[PDB]
């Protein structure tokens, strides 16, 4: 019933303190914007490095940047677009494996 | 088959194998053994409750509908918003 | 909605005249057993069961409240035929229906407790089978499941109530000729008249 | 999984955390009774449930005068021939023909699928 | 009697019982009312059945059942139950002989008769839920004997199969070469007849 | 039924300053008679009469015993 | 033995069925077909069928040949007893 969706939400409200705002900057292209939702820099430079010791490892850090940036642009929150750059650098790491550069 | 799939409902029980209720508050010691390196991973770079919800998906029904992950993923924070966690394995 | 959800199934039970559904502990309960380790003895056989414990754990999520045998016969009580005005009466009609109504084969009489328990666990067991798919639902047109009344049978349940209401006219006879002192008689009560 | 009980009043131990030490405690309604538990598993639900009823099966059906038996079969662990069978006898299954056997000689009862 | 027969043959009774020697016991039924359990069915019911076939303690028409898979023993007293009588089979062979035939064919200045031969053990009353834990022959000497194994353990053969047709329907000749809505129609039309 | 249920239906029934009290003990049945003498089921069926037999009953008063035979 | 794979859109129990069903209306038909092209010129039943007066064909696969199976409400006749139709089945026979 559409019940559930209040009793949900009055739990959660139940689950208050203030979000934390964005802070600007790193290497990272447009990493100064705030408009990805829960993105911080350091989240970012995170992903990024990430992407750039997987592209070292098959092997620069332009790649790595295009593939955190990429990602960024097309996931729905920033929680969600560090999930899919490990996913990337997963499929990187099946690459190496299978010898492939 | 595509239409097929588009034009049929399905819900998670359709696709899901086995799910547990377990009480884990510690993210790095995690008392099932299985996920133990990408529940690091995924913590290593960021409060929360300390009970967990495990799901299992049977592999037969989720290959046979063509589905992903991460289309169950989106689908998750698309029904529930931001207010859960979510963490997932891959194929 | 989310507590039915969670929920899922509950047993209850239909005790004849009361005027509605009674849930399973309550009853067991109200016959006088109040840990839900003796409950579970009484129902479940063997405990190495987790699928029928689980089963049976909604339940027993009802007697959070009732722990006692008073308490429960009040709460069996309070939906008669007739709802009393008083607590006392409610509670020795609870009483009277579960001693007179309920199972009336298992026995009668005022020890007959210790084995109602055990046929009322009988009959939750096998609803709890039969919901684990772990035996076959029963069909009313199989015919080990009837009787026949023939003119025995027929003959006297129809024989029962008129010497009932014999019975009926001549105390209501001897009431009469009575309430005056002077004598009475026994030709004189009986209706064969009824009888034929 | 299972319930247990506590010693002092003999009802259910309802889970209650413990916001102190980070630890899973099970206590009941009636009295003060405290536990800790081994399982660390409040809740499990399996929706396959595709029980094997080698554990159901009792060994007792080995004397059913209505079932069929075959001497094909001999048992794995006592080497008896004849050997009863018949299949899952189990309502909610949503599709199986599988046989199951029983072994006939006494005391043996072994009770295994091929 | 079977009560007390019961109470004789090592039945423990349920205010008697701890709850926790009940799993591995079948739990004994009389009249639908459970009355104890036991630990030794296959003896228990061998003896009930041995009784009630010597028509000693147990008489001719109680029923006595089995399931084996859910462990009970369910015995009826009851009146109502309709019921049928088959023959016994002992190993592979008819307990009915051809003493029993000629006994019979010389009924007449003899007083043998059909409640001599249930006496005898040789004949049964089946009901219809008693039928259910019985594997049935249609003709001895065409089932009993060895074959292409279908069956080897039959518990019970038919007097005769075509004992299954009412009073109207006994007197249609060939009646299974007929179509069976022929047969009700006739069954219908028999009492109709002028005589 | 004859045999059995009525005697049972009979005794089954709960039994009814002085006082008075009543218990009924046993029952009997004759052969089927006419009032107006045995009745034969042709003559029955002729006359347009009930083929039927009298029941009688064993009945003791007491007052705070007397007892009353085939009532 | 398991081997039997089951035909989309159906259960295991749908596919045996059908198979089973299958092959049995196959032999009640090749029946009727021989009893039928074995008849004669001089036949009553075919005379009374051929020029339509009254029968059928199977009326006269039927009589000649083959019954055929017995069918309750759509489905083969069913488990009235203990998972078996009559007292002088072994239990779970499904043969024809
Ligand atoms: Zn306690
Ligand atoms: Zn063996």
């Amino acid at each position: 019933k559409r019940e559930w969706n209040l009793f949900y939400q009055k739990q959660m409200q139940l689950r208050d303190p203030k979000i934390e705002e964005f802070v600007p900057p790193c290497p990272l292209k447009e990493a100064s914007s705030r408009r990805i939702p829960r993105l911080t820099v350091k989240a970012r430079e995170h992903c990024l490095r990430l992407l750039e010791e997987a592209l070292s490892s098959n092997r620069l850090r332009a790649k790595a940047v295009e593939l955190e940036h990429e990602t960024f642009r097309n996931a729905k929150v920033a929680n969600l677009y560090k999930a899919s750059v490990l996913k990337k650098v997963a499929d990187i790491h099946r690459a190496s494996k299978d010898g492939q550069p | 088959k595509d239409i097929l799939c588009r034009l049929e409902h399905t819900t998670l029980r359709k696709v899901t194998a086995n799910t547990a209720i377990y009480y884990d508050p510690n993210p790095q010691s995690t008392v099932v053994a299985e996920d133990q390196e990408w529940v690091n991973v995924y913590y290593e770079m960021p409060r929360i409750s300390p009970w967990l919800l495990r799901v299992e998906l049977d592999r037969k029904h989720m290959t046979d509908r063509k589905l992903t992950m991460e289309q169950i993923a989106e689908k998750i924070n698309a029904g529930f918003g931001d207010d859960l966690n979510c963490i997932f394995n891959d194929d | 909605g989310a507590k039915k959800s969670a929920i899922g199934q509950r047993i209850v039970a239909t005790l004849p005249y009361i005027k509605q559904e009674v849930p399973i502990i309550i009853v067991f309960r109200a016959l006088g057993f109040v840990s839900d380790r003796d409950i579970l003895e009484h129902i479940i056989y063997d405990f190495e069961d987790p699928e029928m414990m689980e089963m049976v754990k909604p339940s027993l999520d009802e007697a959070f409240v009732i722990q006692e045998q008073n308490v429960a016969l009040n709460f069996i009580g309070s939906r008669g035929a007739k709802p009393g005005v008083t607590k006392e009466k409610r509670i020795k009609y609870a009483k009277e229906v579960l001693q007179k109504e309920m199972l009336p084969h298992v026995g009668v009489s005022d020890f007959c407790e210790t084995k109602k328990a055990y046929f009322l666990g009988y009959m939750v067991h096998r609803l709890l089978l039969a919901a684990l798919g772990r035996r076959e639902l029963d069909d009313r047109d199989h015919y080990g499941n009837k009787r026949l009344d023939l003119a025995g049978p027929l003959l006297a349940f129809l024989f029962r109530g008129m010497f009932k209401n014999l019975l009926k006219e001549v105390r209501i006879y001897a009431q009469k000729f009575i309430d005056r002192g002077k004598d009475f008689n026994l030709e004189l009560a009986i209706k064969t008249r009824i009888i034929s | 999984v299972g319930i247990r009980f506590c010693q002092e009043c003999n009802n259910m131990l309802y889970p209650k955390e413990d916001k102190e030490n980070r630890i899973l405690l099970y206590a009941c309604r009636n009295c003060d009774y405290q536990q800790e538990a081994d399982n660390s598993c409040i809740y499990v639900n399996k929706i396959t449930h595709e029980v094997d009823e080698l554990t159901q099966i009792i060994a007792d059906v080995s004397q059913d005068p209505t079932l069929p038996r075959t001497e094909d079969h001999p048992c794995q662990k006592c080497g008896h021939k004849e050997a009863v069978f018949f299949q899952s006898h189990s309502a909610r299954a949503e599709d199986a023909m599988r046989l199951y056997y029983v072994c006939t000689a006494p005391h043996c009862g072994h009770r295994w699928t091929e | 009697p079977i009560l007390e027969f019961l109470e004789e043959w090592s039945m423990e009774n349920l205010e008697e019982i701890s709850p926790a020697a009940i799993a591995d016991a079948t739990k004994i039924f009389v009249n639908g009312c459970w009355v104890g359990i036991h630990k030794d069915p296959e003896q228990l019911m061998n003896t009930l059945r041995k009784l009630r076939r010597q028509m000693d303690i147990i008489v001719s028409e109680v029923s006595m059942i089995r399931d084996i898979r859910e462990r009970e023993i369910r015995i009826y007293t009851d009146a109502g139950r309709i019921c049928r009588p088959l023959l016994i089979v002992e190993k592979q062979k008819l307990l009915l002989k051809k003493r029993h035939i000629d006994q019979l064919k010389e009924r007449e200045y003899n007083n043998y008769s059909w409640q001599d031969l249930v006496a005898s053990g040789v004949v049964e009353y089946i009901d219809t839920l008693e039928e259910e834990t019985v594997m049935l022959a249609m003709t001895p000497d065409d089932l009993q004997e060895k074959e292409v194994a279908y069956c080897s353990t039959y518990t019970h053969c038919e007097i005769h199969p075509s004992m299954i047709l009412g009073v109207c329907a006994s007197i249609i000749p060939f009646p299974d070469h007929n179509q069976s809505p022929r047969n009700t129609y006739q069954s219908a039309m028999g009492k109709q007849a002028m005589g | 039924f004859i045999q059995m249920s009525v005697q049972r239906i009979v005794e089954d029934a709960p039994p009814i300053p002085p006082r008075y009290l009543l218990k009924f003990e046993q029952i009997y049945l004759s052969k089927p008679t006419h009032w107006e003498s045995p009745m034969m089921p042709n003559e029955a069926r002729l006359r347009n009469l009930t083929y039927s037999a009298p029941l009688y009953v064993d009945i003791t008063k007491t007052v705070i015993q007397t007892q009353h035979q085939k009532t | 033995n398991n081997e039997l794979e089951p035909t989309p859109g159906n259960t295991l129990r749908q596919t045996f069925e059908n198979q089973v069903n299958r092959i049995l209306n196959d032999a009640r038909d090749k029946t009727g077909s021989s009893a039928q092209k074995s008849l004669s010129e001089y036949n009553n039943f075919k005379s009374m069928v051929v020029s339509g007066a009254k029968g059928s064909k199977i009326n006269i696969s039927q009589v000649i040949a083959v019954v055929g199976q017995q069918n309750v409400e759509g489905k083969r006749i069913p488990f009235g007893f203990k998972h078996r139709t009559l007292p002088h089945f072994i239990k779970d026979d499904y043969g024809p």
